[PDB]
RNA sequence: GCUGCAGUUAAAAAGCUCGUAGUUGGAUCUUGUGGAGGGUUCCCCGCCCCUUGCCUCUCGGCGCCGGCCCGAAGCGUUUACUUUGAAAAAAUUAGAGUGUUCAAAGCAGGCCCGAGCCGCCUGGAUACCGCAGCUAGGAAUAAUGGAAUAGGACCGCGGUUCUAUUUUGUUGGUUUUCGGAACUGAGGCCAUGAUUAAGAGGGACGGCCGGGGGCAUUCGUAUUGCGCCGCUAGAGGUGAAAUUCUUGGACCGGCGCAAGACGGACCAGAGCGAAAGCAUUUGCCAAGAAUGUUUUCAUUAAUCAAGAACGAAAGUCGGAGGUUCGAAGACGAUCAGAUACCGUCGUAGUUCCGACCAUAAACGAUGCCGACUGGCGAUGCGGCGGCGUUAUUCCCAUGACCCGCCGGGCAGCUUCCGGGAAACCAAAGUCUUUGGGUUCCGGGGGGAGUAUGGUUGCAAAGCUGAAACUUAAAGGAAUUGACGGAAGGGCACCACC
């Protein structure tokens, strides 16, 4: 099956931080894990990464500290409008001060932080803190 | 495990003794072989695991017997891979 | 957790509730109304009947006592009830085939205390309270 | 995994990442296709014609010497049979049992098994079907199996 | 209990599987550079092929010197989503202003002049309004779309047919022309059109494996009965007895025959089956798992109301059979009583064939599918490798034993993985840092699986299933005591010998 790829993705590589790893492999490959990492990247909560290919779907390799607490997914994917924002975030972060919710808008993936200043409502995906 | 252990690039055998799609990159563990038997002088190529008789235009007609996996030959003889 | 988290599933969520309601003891009761038809009560926080004749109630144990109640046919049904009087020597201020007024103990169903059979309690004999009859400020109107 | 018996288990093909000639090799696209129409006049469907080139004859796979598969080939021609050779083989199976519980009918156990493969049968015909790849008024039956089959 | 519950034992996963609706579903189809806004690359015009995709034009303006250029007109396959507008009765609510004597309110009010100003100034905001519908922008995410038995491109031509009403000043007879439309052939031009094969599924192929199932067939010993032979007095049975059996002789020993039942030891934290279940021989009939594979198909899947198959033992109906055991029943004991435990006899039943019945502590008291996360030694099956021995033709191919490796299967051991109320559990783990998919089901203890109506059954009953009233406890795990006609040690002439 593997209803959702993305999911079963993020469990992974929050079982591997917790007993101490900083290598690790998820499969199988998707666009939308790649550019979920790259925004998880610039704040500092992993290190590079390294993409491997097959013509299957591929596989991925990440390099990991322990900066990182917890990655979790939200599904299914709820709708948010600028208002329904403040609501979601408070149940999610352990503070206002620091933690990033994840979204996705039509000008594409990104932090809640950057959405608010180009005023763009989205599906949300994850989280992380 | 000793929880610390590289996985980008992997000891020739050692690390690569494992299933075949259980590896980084898949590979089959079969191989081609030129063969020419000395009963039927011709340069055959055959499957490892023949799964059928391959037959013989000399003397003989049988130059494989299949079984749960490589088939044996029957006096056959020259293994080349070649490459793969 | 164990359950659907579909998108689309608001059907198989709403229509579970409404029927796993329906196991709770309180909500069954307020709904079906059997809670009214059963009741000697029309749901009315008092109710008014006339007296039918003294009685004396024995106490659950450990406690041993005479509780000296009432029993009371009601006005508008008819039906029976079985009240409590309150502090000594207001039984005396209760005279036989008078009008009472009644009232459910604070517990709102079920009986009260080490006394069993009684869900009811007894508040006015006549336009008079049984405080000023047992603390002296009114009297006997008769 | 199986889907009709609660088993799981690995034993599926892995083909390698390259996929040349590779060099070594020979019967160019065309000498491929002559080869295979012979075959399949003798009655060797696709999946048993792919395996008697790989075994004797120098191919890897008859997917990196052509730019089609084994059956668009044949199709292309006219030659296809009129029916995916999948679903003969499970009505093959079906018609066999149901003799065998005609001659004996304590056997429960193939009653039982043919509950599945009956079941299996017209799952696969619904994806069929609805690609236009089955006309759609055909359906499975006792006598519609008796006569498809021969 | 959507956010946000629970189901091993506390209330609780349908006996088991199939299956439509419903819900849910893998991967894959574009990036860099000057100017402008913000850093030191990166986020309105353009450029590599593209850039708000195009043309075709013609009517009504803008241009520059008849000729030429660019805005508005058809639109980019369709939706969800998101963002901007429009359109939304008041009161209420939020909320701006205002000194109601303060406040609840209210919508007012505030200024300078003796009146001699015949007046001045100012408020009565703003927000919100599930949906659905209307409008415009974005193109990530989630659905949907195209040429594979070819038609996309260009004034490419032919063959064929219909039709438009304009002009030769006008009006009538004719004929082409032009425009629109419809249909047919042969030929150019396209890089002339197919993403991969999921550590998803289906299907083929090969060699094996198993008390899996059906049908036929074969064999062993015992038990009981019968016949015959031999010896003589007790035999059965229990804690102790007795019923009962016995010189026409039992029990016992020997020999042969018949009937029915049944597969020991070997037989195991072993195997197979969806579950219920499944052990003598040999053959036949169909079926299935795992493993091997550089074979085939290309998303065909997961879980499931409706509906469907199988489903121990007992029981019911009709036939066959009836050794053994044996509800019922009749006796003998034990007991104050003894309709029981124990002994003798014994019907139904137990067995087979054909129909019914649908229930169990149908228990791992633990849904199914998927991902991730310790160590170690074994065992059954397949495959792979080997320094070693042995069996046969000295052989090779191979079997047996030895060692290691890779799958999936029944299990075990080990611990500050982590969890739990604890018992315990590599899952019952990855849970207040709560969301992978989905079905079923629970709400203090009784009343009650009763009442009632529906439905199925020949019968017995099964499924579906309340309330009135009553009560403050019922229940789980663990600890300390006491107790035991529980186990192991030790001790006493207030115990015994």
């Amino acid at each position: 099956v593997r209803m959702n790829v993305l999911a079963d993705a993020l469990k992974s590589i929050n079982n591997a931080e917790k007993r101490g790893k900083r290598q690790v492999l998820i499969r199988p490959c998707s666009k939308v894990i790649v550019r979920f990492l790259t925004v998880m990247m610039k704040h500092g909560y992993i290190g590079e990464f390294e993409i491997i290919d097959d013509h299957r779907a591929g596989k991925i390799v990440v390099n990991l500290t322990g900066r990182l607490n917890k990655c979790g997914v939200i599904s299914p994917r709820f709708d948010v409008q600028l208002k329904d924002l403040e609501k979601w975030q408070n149940n999610l972060l352990p503070s206002r001060q620091f933690g990033f919710i994840v979204l996705t808008t039509s000008a594409g993936i990104m932090d809640h932080e950057e959405a608010r200043r180009k005023h763009t409502g989205g599906k949300i995906l994850g989280f992380f803190f | 495990m000793p929880l610390a252990k590289d996985l980008l690039h992997p000891s020739p055998e050692e690390e690569k003794r494992k299933h075949k799609k259980k590896r980084l990159v898949q590979s089959p563990n079969s191989y081609f072989m030129d063969v020419k038997c000395p009963g039927c002088y011709k340069i055959t190529t055959v499957f490892s695991h023949a799964q059928t008789v391959v037959l013989c235009v000399g003397c003989s007609t049988v130059l494989c017997q299949p079984t749960g996996g490589k088939a044996r030959l029957t006096e056959g003889c020259s293994f080349r891979r070649k490459q793969h | 957790m164990g359950k659907c988290r579909g998108l689309r599933t608001a059907r198989k969520l709403r229509s579970h509730r409404r029927d796993q309601k329906w196991h709770d003891k309180q909500y069954k009761k307020a709904h079906l109304g059997t809670a009214l038809k059963a009741n000697p009560f029309g749901g009315a926080s008092h109710a008014k009947g006339i007296v039918l004749e003294k009685v004396g109630v024995e106490a659950k144990q450990p406690n041993s006592a005479i509780r000296k109640c009432v029993r009371v046919q009601l006005i508008k049904n008819g039906k029976k009830i079985t009240a409590f009087v309150p502090n000594d020597g207001c039984l005396n201020f209760i005279e036989e085939n008078d009008e009472v007024l009644v009232a459910g103990f604070g517990r709102k169903g079920h009986a009260v205390g080490d006394i069993p059979g009684v869900r009811f309690k007894v508040v006015k004999v006549a336009n008079v309270s049984l405080l000023a009859l047992y603390k002296g400020k009114k009297e006997r109107p008769r | 995994g199986r889907m009709h018996a609660p088993g799981k288990g690995l034993s599926q093909s892995a083909l390698p990442y390259r996929r040349s000639v590779p060099t070594w090799l020979k019967l160019t696209s065309d000498d491929v296709k002559e080869q295979i129409y012979k075959l399949a006049k003798k009655g060797l469907t696709p999946s048993q014609i792919g395996v008697i080139l790989r075994d004797s004859h120098g191919v890897a796979q008859v997917r990196f010497v052509t730019g089609n598969k084994i059956l668009r080939i044949l199709k292309s021609k006219g030659l296809a049979p009129d029916l995916p050779e999948d679903l003969y083989h499970l009505i093959k199976k079906a018609v066999a049992v149901r003799k065998h519980l005609e001659r004996n009918r304590k056997d429960k156990d193939a009653k039982f098994r043919l509950i599945l493969i009956e079941s299996r049968i017209h799952r696969l015909a619904r994806y069929y079907k609805t690609k236009r790849v089955l006309p759609p008024n055909w359906k499975y039956e006792s006598s519609t199996a008796s006569a498809l089959v021969a």
